[PDB]
């Protein structure tokens, strides 16, 4: 079964250029099609170009001409892409597709790559901070509360996050990130357990964002 | 340039059931097009070319249809895995486009929300900044309203909402509502509230509370 | 119960020349030509999974899909397979009987086919048949009121068949009848020239 | 033929495929006057007799060319797409339709699926696909499998848009092959029927069955495979 | 009346160039006829 393989996370600044490429592995090259296209998220998809693994060939876009250009490595049956004068909005997700295999060409994509994710900031590597979310007893809700652990202005999106690590699984709630004016990303995790157990427990959020290292605990004091 | 536009947006469904898609074209297309699924953080898969033909390792159930403009899928018996969304490509020309999305859910009887409020945390009062939370849980319509309400006013703009995706397990869907704010209008205000508007729920519900 | 399942037909009984194939499975009649690759001892099983008759199907030219005596006749004219079939129904369980019973005709088959050899299907154990061949005879076959063969006579049998098909009868009554000539064979072909002397210089 | 003429996607030139097509009944009237096919022309076998010479076994090919191009697809002649894609054998006994047709074929701005050999050291042999494209080797450094100076590559492309002109627009060609031979043929042309009188002398013909007289109803009873009756001295005297 | 497909003008030409081969040569035929009747034998030619 022919599959597609590619590059890893990126992170770049306005006006730099990026490169991701995506590696090939079909019983024949016949003319193979590597094919890209790129997917702001919550979007509509959006089609970069066709580069022609037989040969040579460079059909482009029209929104992206000018900019985009697209190559390959014959022996090392890999396709290459490139953009230039980023800005904030071509922050996506990219992809690779194509491989015909029994006819030459087509334009629809049947094998696909599982996906790059590129980010356009003009902020750098930051630490988390973190607070808590205490309930109160008004709202003891079937004697069930909830409570969360939240992470406010951080860099990039790897914000992993448990609860007294993996000690809990129950109700569990992890909100997806959103972006502020600030040019900085915010996380909101949450659960609700018995209040029974309130004052006789202990919760402490387990949050680990690698590309600062930081690791952080914080009890939650009702 | 060629527009694509599918007319179904949402859609409900229940396991077992049939489900029926509209793609329509801005212009006239010869039956090219092509129908992709797409799982959440995965890659889409294939599943129609040609607007009709039926691309093979799929399962029976999908069907494609149509011709000119108006183009349909179609599947039987509605399985599993075919909760996500779904994709029209043209391509009848150039650039070529794609859909909107059309996303298929799990019917369940509708599910009241749980409401809670959370005062910012007096170390984030150290800070400079004030964050609020306003959370929503386990309610089974994703589409809800939520509104601020500080000093008996509305409050607009400063306001975020992000929402989760539906659990396979439970079913349901969870909300946070955030105000954030400078300190100089925190102690400026005396009371918060915000308000959620709700298809389950009877009448409009406020929670609130004041400073300490 | 069925241990004769069809039977399969050709000159090589592989590839690199075509061949016809007819089985059936407990489903019905599965007709075929392609070039196979036949086991050189095939059949099928009987869970009840089968079917180690071939391993390859290519360039199918023809498809088609869908105790007891079970008689067939298999003749192949001019780019025909015609097949004539009768089902009669016997009393003992195995043996050959004794009769009289005319094969009304099943199939035609316009293929092009070569044939040489042929073989049989049986179904193995997991959980009688017989091979006469057909030579230029002339027969005389006496037909029903309905339209029907109920007896028949071989002419090249003995004295007597031959006056019966001398005069087209069944009953021949007493007399003296000329049935046909007798003469006989030369043997070699001895042949004799002049002597091969004054030979050229 | 239904389907083949209408089939949704054709091959190019240097892939056309066929059609081991046989043991059917052919019907060439809407197919002669569908009063759409801009080139219908043939060799061999007349244009109006072909409705009903039975044939030994008939083969269907298919593929796009450009417009210009389509009278090199004939017996004797040369151009670059019949020099190295497709050539027909002198001895031709088909037919050869070609039909305008871009409104299905060249998508907008320019369509790319479409490819045809330019360079190959041998003139075709008639009849043979040659799929795996070589890289031209001329004079010194030839190349083979790798692009350079001396190295070409074989297939270009057509650039169908609609903007093109009439000379330059698609066509979708489709092309037959007829042939006598020993074995009895297995597609004949269909068979023209009519209604029965009874009890008048006529001229019938029943499948072959031919014969005059007059025809009346009967008490026999045929056996269910027999097709007519004869009686003593072997004359017809019943017919199903 | 029409020029179009299934519409052709019978009388094709030939083309006789001098470059043509021996098979696509022109060619004059003249042929004769005669017969027999009761009486007319006007038509005797020599034979004194
Ligand atoms: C019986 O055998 C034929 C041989 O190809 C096959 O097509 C058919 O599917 C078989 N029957 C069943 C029930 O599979
Ligand atoms: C028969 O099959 C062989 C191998 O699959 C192939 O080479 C050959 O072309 C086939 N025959 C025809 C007439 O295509
Ligand atoms: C059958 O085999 C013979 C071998 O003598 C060959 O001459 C003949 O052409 C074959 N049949 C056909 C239809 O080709
Ligand atoms: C068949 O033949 C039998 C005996 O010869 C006769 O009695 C019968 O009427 C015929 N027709 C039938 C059975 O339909």
């Amino acid at each position: 079964q022919v599959q597609l393989v590619q590059s890893g996370a990126e992170v770049k600044k306005p006006g730099a250029s990026v490169k991701v490429s995506c590696k090939a592995s079909g019983y024949t090259f016949t003319t193979y099609a590597m094919h890209w296209v790129r997917q702001a998220p919550g979007q509509r998809l959006e089609w970069m170009g066709w580069i022609n693994a037989g040969n040579g060939n460079t059909k482009y876009s029209q929104k992206f001409q000018g900019r985009v250009t697209i190559t390959r490595d014959t022996s090392a049956s890999t396709a290459y892409m490139e953009l230039s004068s980023l800005r904030s909005e071509d922050t996506a997700v990219y992809y690779c597709a194509g491989g015909g295999g029994r006819r030459l060409q087509f334009d629809y994509f049947d094998y696909w790559g599982q996906g790059t994710l590129v980010t356009v900031s003009s902020a750098s590597t930051k630490g988390p901070s973190v607070f808590p979310l205490a309930p109160s007893s008004k709202s003891t809700s079937g004697g069930t509360a909830a409570l969360g652990c939240l992470v406010k202005d951080y860099f990039p999106e790897p914000v992993t996050v448990s609860w007294n690590s993996g000690a809990l699984t129950s109700g569990v709630h992890t909100f997806p990130a959103v972006l502020q004016s600030s040019g900085l990303y915010s996380l909101s995790s949450v659960v609700t357990v018995p209040s029974s157990s309130l004052g006789t427990q202990t919760y402490i959020c387990n949050v680990n964002h690698k590309p600062s290292n930081t690791k952080v605990d914080k009890k939650v004091e009702p | 340039d060629i527009q694509m536009t599918q007319s179904p947006s949402t859609l409900s469904a229940s396991v077992g059931d049939r489900v029926t898609i509209t793609c329509r074209a801005s212009q006239s297309i010869s039956s090219w097009l092509a129908w992709y699924q797409q799982k959440p953080g995965k890659a889409p898969k294939l599943l129609i070319y040609d607007a009709s033909s039926l691309e093979s390792g799929v399962p029976s159930r999908f069907s494609g249809s149509g011709s000119g403009t108006e183009f349909t899928l179609t599947i039987s018996s509605l399985q599993p895995d075919d909760f996500a969304t779904y994709y029209c490509q043209q391509y009848n020309g150039y650039p070529w486009t794609f859909g909107q999305g059309t996303k298929v859910e799990i019917k369940r009887t509708v599910a009241a929300p749980s409401v809670f409020i959370f005062p910012p945390s007096d170390e984030q009062l150290k800070s400079g900044t004030a964050s609020v939370v306003c959370l929503l849980n386990n309610f089974y319509p994703r589409e809800a309203k939520v509104q601020w309400k500080v000093d008996n006013a509305l409050q607009s703009g400063n306001s975020q909402e992000s929402v989760t995706e539906q659990d396979s397990k439970d079913s349901t869907y969870s909300l946070s509502s955030t105000l954030t704010l400078s300190k100089a209008d925190y102690e400026k205000h005396k009371v918060y509230a915000c308000e959620v508007t709700h298809q389950g729920l009877s009448s409009p519900v406020t929670k609130s509370f004041n400073r300490g | 119960s069925n241990i004769i399942r069809g039977w399969i037909f050709g000159t090589t009984l592989d590839s690199k020349t075509q061949s016809l194939l007819i089985v059936n499975n407990a489903t019905n009649v599965v007709i075929k030509v392609c070039e196979f690759q036949f086991c050189n001892d095939p059949f099928l099983g009987v869970m009840e999974s089968e079917f180690r008759v071939y391993s390859s199907a290519n360039n199918c030219t023809f498809e088609y899909v869908s105790k007891n005596l079970r008689e067939f006749v298999f003749k192949n004219i001019d780019g025909y397979f015609k097949i004539y079939s009768k089902h009669t129904p016997i009393n003992l369980v195995r043996d050959l009987p004794q009769g009289f019973s005319a094969l009304e005709p099943l199939v035609d088959l316009p293929i092009g086919i070569n044939i040489t050899r042929f073989q049989t299907l049986l179904a193995l154990h997991r959980s009688a048949y017989y091979v006469g061949y057909l030579q230029p005879r002339t027969f005389l076959l006496k037909y029903n009121e309905n339209g029907t063969i109920t007896d028949a006579v071989d002419c090249a049998l003995d004295p007597l068949s031959e006056t019966k098909c001398t005069l087209k009868s069944f009953t021949v009554e007493k007399g003296i009848y000329q049935t046909s000539n007798f003469r006989v064979q030369p043997t070699e072909s001895i042949v004799r020239f002049p002597n091969i002397t004054n030979l050229c210089p | 033929f239904g389907e083949v003429f209408n089939a949704t996607r054709f091959a190019s030139v240097y892939a056309w495929n066929r059609k081991r097509i046989s043991n059917c009944v052919a019907d060439y009237s809407v197919l002669y006057n569908s009063a759409s096919f801009s080139t219908f022309k043939c060799y061999g076998v007349s244009p109006t007799k072909l409705n009903d010479l039975c044939f030994t076994n008939v083969y269907a090919d298919s593929f796009v060319i450009r417009g210009d191009e389509v009278r090199q697809i004939a017996p004797g002649q040369t151009g670059k797409i019949a020099d190295y894609n497709y050539k027909l054998p002198d001895d031709f006994t088909g037919c050869v339709i070609a039909w305008n047709s871009n409104n299905l074929d060249s998508k907008v701005g320019g369509n790319y699926n479409y490819l045809y050999r330019l360079f190959r050291k041998s003139n075709l042999k008639p009849f043979e696909r040659d799929i795996s494209t070589e890289i031209y080797q001329a004079g010194s450094t030839p190349c083979n499998g790798v692009e350079g100076f001396n190295c070409y590559f074989p297939l270009q492309s057509y650039g169908f848009q609609p903007t093109n002109g009439v000379g330059y627009q698609p066509y979708r060609v489709v092309v037959l092959s007829f042939e006598l031979l020993h074995a009895p043929a297995t597609v004949c042309g269909p068979k023209k029927s009519t209604n029965l009188v009874k009890n008048k002398c006529v001229n019938f013909n029943f499948n072959g069955l031919t014969g005059t007289g007059v025809l009346t109803e009967s008490n026999k009873k045929f056996l269910p495979f027999q097709q007519f009756g004869r009686d003593i001295a072997d004359t017809t005297d019943a017919v199903r």
